[PDB]
Parts: C-alpha cells; structure tokens; sequence
C-alpha cells in the first residue's frame, strides 16, 4: 500500500479541514501532492480519494481535466512558458531558443537529471511583461539568454 | 516572503482602484487603514443590506468580468430567493491579454477583501469564496495572509464589529482551466468537480453553489464597492460619463511603448488609450489592429470608439492588445485559435470538434500545407462552433477570427495563393 | 437645583444597587457627567442628600477622581493618551491631526461646546498606540484622514 | 446588546487556556462559554469542600498576577483563619503603562472571570463579591454587567447556587481616573465610597479589609486561572510550563515590535523569545535598546535572556513588555515615566507627594535643556528620596525605573548634562 509521509498527510488534512465540505479541497490537495513529489503519482490518487470521501474515478477525472497536474513526468522545477498571443508577438520563440541553449531541452521534455521540465502554457496574465515564464511559483519577464541563465542559476 | 511577480506598470488618472496598486508591492493592512481603509465597511454595517443594494444599483456599476451585467440588479435577483446565500469573487483571470485583476489582488488585497465583506453583507451571505487561478500562486498567498490580517482586526469572523453579521472568506485555487472563469464551471470546481458549465437559466443567483442563491462577481467589480459606500452613489456616478460611470482598468499590451494597466474613465477612446496614455506604438509603427483579448478584432479604422459598454464601444474587459503594421494577422489568428482549442471543455459537440478543427486547419493554412478542402473546411468550421453551445466560449470561439477574415481579406488571400 | 426625573431615577438605581448607598458615589458622578457634559457644582448638594453623605465628602471625591470635570461642559470628550507607549508611537501626530481638524489643543473646548480634548494617562490599549477615546468609544489613531471620518460620526 | 467601540488588540496563545476564546476579538456569551465546557469547573467545585479548593489552589503554585506574585492559596488560607463575614474582590483597575492583559479576558471571555470569582468566593466563604473596573474601561463594565445577568439566569449566581446552599452576588464598581485605586487598600477605600487613599499595611486585607472584614483581593488574571485548576486538577496544572513556575501567563507586548498584542505563554519563555519568536521582532529590524517592565523596571539589551517568571533573576512584575529601539531617546522615555508618577501619587505621604512632582518637574527642565547645575543635583537627590515614609508601593518604586536608566544608560544622560 502506498502511504503519504506524515508531513504531507498533515498538510493534506489541513486543506481537507479548511473548507466547509471535504471534497472542496481536492485541487489544493492535488497541488500539494505535485509540490511534494514533482508530479502526481498514480498510486497517490486512491489514498487521496479515501481522505476526500470521493470515488477514485472522480479523483482520476479531476486530475485528467486540470492542465497544471502532471501524472507522467517527475521534475523538480517546472518552467512554464507562455505560448499565447502576446508572448508569441513579443518573443516566446527567443525564450524557447534560450532555454534550449542553456538546458538542452524543448517544450514537453525533462532534463536528464530530472531537474527542469519545460511546460508550454496558455496566457499567464502578465502580458505587458511578455514574454513571460514561471519557474515553479516564481514568474519573470524574459529579457535575454544571459539574463535567463542568471535566473535559472538560482534554482539548484 | 512571496513568489516573484513581474512588476507590471500601472498608471491612474482617478486614483481609486490604483491609489496604492500603482506601486508594485504588497500594501498590508496598516497602510490600507492609514488611507481610510475599512471605514466604508464600518459605514455599510450601520446601513441595512437593502440600502447597500440600492446604492450599488443607483451607482450604475456594471460587471467588469466581460458581460457588463448591472451589479446591484444581480444582487437584487439573489436576495429575492431564500437563503442561505453565497458570495463568490471570480479571480480566474485567464483570457489572453488580461492582467488587470491580479494587480488589485497582489498589491491592494484589502480593497478586494473590503469589497467582498460589504457585498456579502448586502446579500446576506455568511460564506464567501475567492476562486483564484492556479497560475497566480503569489496572489493566493497574499490573499490568505491579508484575510488573516482582516481577522486580527475584527473585519471577519462572527459578529463583525458588533453588527451580528458573520463572514468567513475561503480561498480556492484553480488548476489550469480557462473555462473555470465561466461562473457555473467555477461553481462546479468549488464543489470539487471538473469545470463543466451548467445550462443557464437557472442563473447562479437562483441556483448556484450547492444549489443555493449565489452571486458571482469579478475582482474589479468588487473593488468598486468600497468607493460607492465611501463616496455615496451620487458622487461615484459623477465619475466619467453618466451612462458608464466609475473608474475602469485597462490592461494594455503588445506593440506599445508603455504596456501596463491604466485606470481611466470610460469616455476615454481607444486611440487615447494607445497614444495618450500607453505612449504610442513601438518604433512609432502604424497600428494594424487591436485584439480585445480573444473576443474582438478592431481595425485601425476603429480607434475613435469609446472604452465603454455601449453597442459601438470597445466593451469586453477593456483588454487592449496592439498589433502594428508588420504583424501577420493570420499568425495572430492562429494563436487565438490555439487558445480556444486548448480551453474548450468538450461537453458540446460543435464546440469540442470546432475549436479543435479551427486550430488544426488554420495551422495547415499558416504553414502553406492546406488543400482547397481544408480552406473551405476552415471557413465552415469557424462559422459552426456555436450551435448547441451551453456557455459563452462556444459562442465566441470563432468571433475574432471571423472579424479578421472580414477586416483583413488581403492578408488571408495571400495565404490562399499558397 | 433639582435633578430631572429620568436622571433622578437612574441615580436611585445606582444607590439601590450596592448593599450601602454611599458605595454608589462614583456610578452616580459618572451618570451626572454623562447627562450634563460635566459635573454641575450645584448638583453635589442634592447628590450628597441621596447618598446620605456630607457635601464636603462628595466635593472631596469629585476633586480626587481625574475623570470628573466641574469646569467645562462638552458633548464629546476626546481622551488622548499621553503616556509612554502612545508617546513613542505617535501621540504628537494625533494631537496635530486634532488641531488641524478641530482647531483646539489639549485642555480646550471647541466654541460650540461640542468637543474637548482631555490628555489622559495610559488607557490600557498600548498595543494600539496611539490611543484615544470619544466619550466611551476607543480607537487607534492611524492618520488624519481616518480620524476625520471617525470624528464625523459624532454630531 | 451593543457596546462601545474597543480597538481589536492582537492575541496569540501556545497553551489555549486563558485565550482559547479571547484570542478572537469579540464578546463570547454564556452559550458559547457553555459549549466549551464552561461552568462545569464551578459545578465540580461546589461538590468539594472550600478547604479542598484552597488546597488545590495552594498546590497549583498559582501566584498573584497583579504584580507582586504572592501565593494565591496562601492568601486564601490566611483569610479563612479569620471569622466572617468575608468579601472577595476582583481587581480590574489595570492602569499601569503598557498593561492591557486583563481587559482582553474581561471584554472577550467575561464568563471565565465570573466562573473564577464564584469558585474563589465559595472557597473563602464570601457571599458578596466585587469587580472594581477602572472607569476608562466602559465597554468592559457593560460587558460584565450583562454577563453577570446571563450567569444569574442560568442559576450560577443568586441564592442556593445549583442546590449547594451557597449564596453569591457579584457587584460591579467603576473607578474614576486614579491609578492608585489599583492598590488593594485604596481600591477598598473607593468601594467604601471614599477617596482612593492607601491604608497602612499590615493589617493585610485578609485580616481587615472591606468594612474591616476579612477580604481577599485578587487580580483578574489570577482569578481566571482558578477554573483551570479545578477542571484539570492541580497535578496537571503544575505540568504546564516549568515545574518551578507553572501555569499559563499573559504578556502584553507593545512599543517597537512588529506584532504588538497579548501573548499567552509558559513562564520559561525568555524576554528575547517574547520579542523575537512571538512578537515578530522589532520595527525596522532596529536593535533593542531597552525594555520597560511597565513603569517598574528598565532592562537593557544585555538582559534579554532572562526568563519571564517570578524567580529572583526573572522578569517578574506583570509580564508587561514595552520595547524601545536604538533611535529612542532614553531621557525622553524616562520623562514620560516621571509624568505618570507625578499624575498618580495620592499625596498622603510627603516624600512621595513632593518627590513625584519634583522628579517630573526637574526632569522636564533637563529634557528641554533649561536645567541649572542645582536642578541636576536636585533631580538626582529627589529620585533617591521619594520612598522614605511611604505607606504604599507607589512611593517605593516611583524612582526605580528612572534610576535604572541612569545606571544602564549613563552616556545618554551625560549628553543632556553637557
Ligand atoms: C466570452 N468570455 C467573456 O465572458 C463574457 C460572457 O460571460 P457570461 O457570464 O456568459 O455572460 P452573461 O450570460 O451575459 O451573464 C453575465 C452575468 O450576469 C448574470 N445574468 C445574466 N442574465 C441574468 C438574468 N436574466 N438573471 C440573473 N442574472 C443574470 C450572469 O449570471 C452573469 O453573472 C463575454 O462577454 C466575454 O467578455
Ligand atoms: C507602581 C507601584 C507598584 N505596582 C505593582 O504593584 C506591586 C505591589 O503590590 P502590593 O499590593 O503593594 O504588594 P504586596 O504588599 O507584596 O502584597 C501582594 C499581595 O499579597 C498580600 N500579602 C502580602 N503579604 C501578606 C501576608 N503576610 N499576609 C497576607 N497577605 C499578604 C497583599 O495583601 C496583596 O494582596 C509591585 O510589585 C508592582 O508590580
Ligand atoms: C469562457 C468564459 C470565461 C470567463 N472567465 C472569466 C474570468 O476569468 N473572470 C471573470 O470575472 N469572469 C469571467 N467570465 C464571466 C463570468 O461567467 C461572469 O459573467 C462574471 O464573473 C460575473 O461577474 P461580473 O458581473 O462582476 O462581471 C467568463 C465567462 C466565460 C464564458
Ligand atoms: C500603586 C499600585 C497600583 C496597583 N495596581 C494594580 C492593578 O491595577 N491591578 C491589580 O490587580 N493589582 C494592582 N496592584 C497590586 C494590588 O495591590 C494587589 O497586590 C493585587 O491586586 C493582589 O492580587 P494578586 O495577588 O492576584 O496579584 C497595585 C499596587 C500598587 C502599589
Ligand atoms: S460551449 Fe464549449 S466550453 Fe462551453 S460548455 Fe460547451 S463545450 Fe464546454
Ligand atoms: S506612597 Fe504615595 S501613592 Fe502611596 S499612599 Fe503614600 S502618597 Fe499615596
Ligand atoms: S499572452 Fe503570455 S502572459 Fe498573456
Ligand atoms: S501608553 Fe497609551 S494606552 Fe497605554
Ligand atoms: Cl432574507
Ligand atoms: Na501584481
Ligand atoms: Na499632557
Ligand atoms: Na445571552
Ligand atoms: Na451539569
Ligand atoms: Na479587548
Ligand atoms: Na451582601
Ligand atoms: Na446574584
Ligand atoms: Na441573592
């Protein structure tokens, strides 16, 4: 049986107790799981369903629906790159080239050490600062390869 | 400490919603209180809920999340139905070009919170929610902390300032779906389900969260409420044109010198937004088009329109994406098609298949790989996304692109030749 | 001088409240001050009668207890803390704001008799320094704009 | 039932005892108190002998929280050795600079105090009890009057309480502006309808008090511990905090800290932990210069590692923590302490009367740079000579804090003399 480490389990419960009904905590719990593991482990959905008092197929459907969640690839840092209209106009392709130069990967790929995954995303709501990316929760305007290299050096 | 946020430029001629949020940092409760914050709430709690509804009605405030429904009227619809009632702040802000709501959240959270409390009191809701998109983690942590400050100071909890009014505000996070900004999909998501829009009517004010009367309002809408109470509805209604009164936030992006959020009255024209406020175009190149988010395409012949909710006005959320003379309209259209492809929820067949095919075929066209049948198919699909649709996404997935086909035929025709 | 019936009734309630009448002296003086906006000197000789105390006893008590004022009538007493913590945290800013809004300084009454500023010792709300009261209501001072709005609630 | 406005003091607890409800800034009424198990300690106590209650309170090691730390059980024991009738008095005069711990019990969880008063009164055989609340706490007065009526209606006060044969009435008295009315014998004089003039002690009130009868005076916070001691038993109570100084303690923290408010903590906590671990550290992260223990003591930045207990090397007092940082002028601060004692001497004793006056008058000249050489020498003499012939604690300590500043900050004082 897969079990949640106590420190994760504790955080999950806090979410479950936060809203008036347990099932409202499903996304906060899934965020917490992906934070902890670097992805959503398939084995983690049953225990979570039990904790939410939901059927497993309900949980599985929710994970499938919501694009931030990833059941396939473990990565310590998700580099979310906006590929929508404004970032496209202002230099998404320059940002992607810089990332390939520094990290050796393209959108959808993980570095061989499991450190970085490039995730293409829709508009991140920072369009005046296009082209935009995130590294996990941190968000930045891309200026140049030298600048990006300095930013990425902060994630170890 | 909060996650890194880009420092979006913000400028105001009215010094209301952006009085503090013009400075790119978190303003905590002490700063907010120094500026008279929460005094509007204190005034509101000495008024009847009915009088607050009346004030918000007479202010002429209209929804800022894109549809422009009169806010006081929405509240009135909710309160004619038996409780309990719920209040939801829609912070899903995920339409391309749109970044107005985040700067209130991340810089002046108490303005939003004060507005939520007043609004909840007005409709008799003792439970309120903020639903914030998953890709705004800083905004989430900032709001969680600001709610705790409000609790410390007695603006939340039971028996708020001796009024007998109880309120808790819960903060929920999205997880990647633009459709969860549609108010009924948002409620499904708050209920722990997939973000699938519901047939409406019924509207949330009749049947919403757990089937109870629910008001959904946009962040910016809610941020106006403290001003209506502080100033009174008459003084508020004196701001800007009398038929579309009050401050409005305009997120401007693309090929302008000063992209950012501008707080302006709604008699401002689109030309003024670009040239008077946003510093004109990059390289002083000619404006080719403005995309109103992913909703409408205005040509350079349409810049003298007012930034209001009139039939001939800009409408939407006031989202201004500027394209100039060298920007390829077909390439731009493809990015809009790709958005709708990515965001249809798939419940409705013409929307599901149409959003996919519109993008699939437009990619072929853009890359010079389209057959004659692909061209004819693209035209047909673009016109046939809406039928049987139960929400606004299917109704508008073809709209902007159709406008580009009508307004820029010469550019499209060059892709036809190849 | 005679207490109006409604006040005389409230005084009698206090006098009847404790086991001995004279224990009610401070509650009675608070009631008189609440009613008149100060302690009328002429009120003391009928109050002493109700308490079954000598007049000089009552006069001595009024003189001793700093909350009581026999000199100035004021509808609203703005009590401003001048003790250590409030001093450190901005008493002087609060006083400057009050002078900007009301045109008076500590110890003074507005010409309409509406507000008196009363400097007081620590009010027991030091974490909320600088502290003031308006009659029984107590507040942290944040700024002149905030204070102006608070004061406008008193008409 | 609406009450006067009260600022919302922040309150935090690691023990969840005295602040389990009072950590939330609102009035908790009797139904909420009962839902949390309230008044079941009273019921338990009425099934015990008075002598057994005194024994538990003794064995708990509870000490006076009004400043002197006298063992509570021992105090009660002394009272009951004297023939009745006896009186019980709750001291709610709290007027010392920096001290705001008692009001948060009174204003937010009045039933905790009422329940403690009833148990304590039963323990000493008092059928009449008083709360003496300072006049500048009008909301606390109305809150207590209302709570007492609630307790009466539920049968916790009156004759033959819960069938026990024990009778009790609780009367609420108000002060009228004199700090000295917190001194227990001046308090009694005021309850007897006179000026607040301390009496020569001994006799202590437990021998000769209200109307010359055995009288126990205890502080609000002391009394608030009594329901816990009965509820959990003395053994469990002693397991709270260090074995040497057991039990919860309230710490009112103010001045130059990030999170000023009331902290419920065990008494092994250090002064440094109070400031940095609990109260968020200093404003602007400036260095701590001094802590004023109300108007009693001045601790320097070299003394922050002391425990907040009643040991010889400990903080002691009431646990009042006023934080001064590196920019704060110590002589200006000393003047504010001198002004307090000037305003609060009752004037019965000559060195106290003239010393408190002269200490402030001369220190003001020093501060303003108008002091002669004789004024400086006079100030030093007066400061050392307030205590002789004093009959109460005020004359004994009116020069204490200021003398400590002269000893601990000689450099800053020397700058004034030059
Ligand atoms: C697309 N997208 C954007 O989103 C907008 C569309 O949003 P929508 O929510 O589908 O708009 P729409 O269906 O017009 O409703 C707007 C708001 O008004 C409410 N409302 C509308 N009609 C009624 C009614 N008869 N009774 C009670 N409440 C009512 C509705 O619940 C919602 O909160 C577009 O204009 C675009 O800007
Ligand atoms: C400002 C000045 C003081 N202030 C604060 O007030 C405190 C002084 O208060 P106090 O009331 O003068 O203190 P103190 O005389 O020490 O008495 C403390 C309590 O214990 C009681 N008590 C003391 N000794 C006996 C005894 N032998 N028999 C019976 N009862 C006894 C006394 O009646 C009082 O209730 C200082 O420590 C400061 O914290
Ligand atoms: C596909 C779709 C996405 C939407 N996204 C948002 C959004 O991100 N934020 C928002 O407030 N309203 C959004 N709306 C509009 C809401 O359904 C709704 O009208 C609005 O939240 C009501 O608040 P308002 O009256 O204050 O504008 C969206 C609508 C649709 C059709
Ligand atoms: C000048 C002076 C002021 C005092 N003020 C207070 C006060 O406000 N509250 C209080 O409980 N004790 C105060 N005390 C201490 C009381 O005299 C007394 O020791 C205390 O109320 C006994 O209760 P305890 O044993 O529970 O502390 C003061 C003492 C003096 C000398
Ligand atoms: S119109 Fe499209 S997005 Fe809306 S409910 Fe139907 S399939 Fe989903
Ligand atoms: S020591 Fe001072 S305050 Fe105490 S009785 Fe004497 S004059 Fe009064
Ligand atoms: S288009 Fe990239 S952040 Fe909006
Ligand atoms: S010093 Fe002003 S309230 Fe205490
Ligand atoms: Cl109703
Ligand atoms: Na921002
Ligand atoms: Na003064
Ligand atoms: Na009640
Ligand atoms: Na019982
Ligand atoms: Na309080
Ligand atoms: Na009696
Ligand atoms: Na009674
Ligand atoms: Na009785």
């Amino acid at each position: 049986e897969f079990e949640f480490p106590e420190e994760l389990k504790t955080k999950l419960q806090e979410h479950i107790n936060y809203f008036p009904k347990k099932r409202q905590a499903i996304l906060l719990c899934l965020h917490e799981i992906q934070n902890y593991y670097g992805y959503i482990p398939p084995e983690s959905l049953k225990p979570l369903a039990d904790m939410l008092e939901l059927p497993l197929n309900h949980v599985e459907g929710v994970v499938a629906f919501y694009d931030m969640f990833d059941r396939e690839d473990k990565a310590k840092y998700r580099i979310r790159v906006c590929v929508s209209i404004v970032c496209h106009l202002m230099g998404t392709n320059k940002l992607l080239k810089a990332l390939e130069n520094i990290l050796g990967i393209k959108p959808g790929e993980v570095t061989p050490d499991g450190k970085f995954k490039i995730v293409p995303v829709q508009c991140l709501g920072a369009c005046s600062e296009a082209p935009v990316f995130m590294v996990n929760d941190d968000e930045y305007k891309f200026e140049s390869e030298v600048q990006l290299n300095e930013i990425l050096s902060r994630y170890t | 400490s909060y996650p890194a946020i880009p420092r979006i430029y913000a400028e105001t001629t009215l010094n209301m919603l952006l009085k503090r949020a013009k400075k790119p940092r978190v303003h905590s409760i002490d700063e907010y209180l120094k500026d008279g914050g929460y005094q509007a709430l204190e005034k509101a709690l000495n008024m009847s809920p009915e009088e607050i509804i009346d004030w918000v009605d007479k202010s002429t405030l209209r929804g800022r999340g894109g549809a422009g429904f009169p806010t006081g009227k929405k509240w009135k619809f909710a309160v004619q139905n038996p409780g309990p009632r719920y209040f939801i702040c829609n912070a899903d802000e995920s339409e391309p070009g749109t970044f107005k709501d985040r700067i209130i959240i991340e810089r002046d959270p108490h303005l939003l919170i004060e507005g939520i409390i007043i609004s909840s009191y007005a409709i008799g809701a003792n439970e309120a929610y903020i639903y914030i998109r998953g890709e705004y983690p800083a905004g989430y942590y900032i709001l969680r902390d600001a709610i705790e400050e409000a609790k410390k100071k007695g603006f939340l909890g039971k028996n708020i300032l001796g009024s007998g009014f109880d309120l808790e505000i819960y903060v929920a996070r999205g997880a990647g779906a633009y459709i969860c900004g549609e108010e009924t999909a948002l409620i499904e998501s708050l209920e722990g389900k997939r973000g699938h829009p519901r047939l409406k009517p019924p509207y949330p004010v009749q049947k919403g969260l757990w089937g109870k009367p629910t008001v959904v309002n946009n962040v910016e809408t809610i941020a106006n409420v403290p001003f209506i109470i502080s100033m009174g509805w008459e003084e508020y209604r004196y701001i800007g044109p009398s038929d579309y009164a009050g401050p409005k936030l305009f997120p401007v992006s693309g090929k302008v010198k000063k992209p950012g959020v501008y707080e302006l009255p709604m008699n401002t024209t689109l030309r003024e937004v670009i040239f008077k406020y946003a510093g004109g175009t990059l390289g002083n190149k000619k404006v080719k088009a403005v995309f109103s988010g992913a909703l409408d395409c205005f040509s350079s012949e349409e810049l003298d329109i007012p930034m209001d909710y009139s039939p001939l006005g800009f409408g939407g959320t006031g989202t201004v994406i500027v394209l100039t003379e060298e920007d390829d309209i077909v390439e731009a259209a493809l990015k809009i098609a790709e958005f709708y492809e990515h965001e249809t929820c798939g419940q409705c067949t013409p929307c599901r298949v149409g959003c996919y095919e519109q993008a699939n075929l437009l990619e072929k066209i853009y890359k010079g790989e389209a057959t004659e049948q692909d061209w004819e198919g693209f035209d047909f699909v673009n016109r046939n996304i809406q039928p049987t649709s139960i929400c606004g996404l299917g109704a508008v997935a073809g709209r902007l692109i159709r406008q580009t086909l009508e307004k820029f035929p010469e550019e499209w025709e060059k892709y036809r030749k190849k």
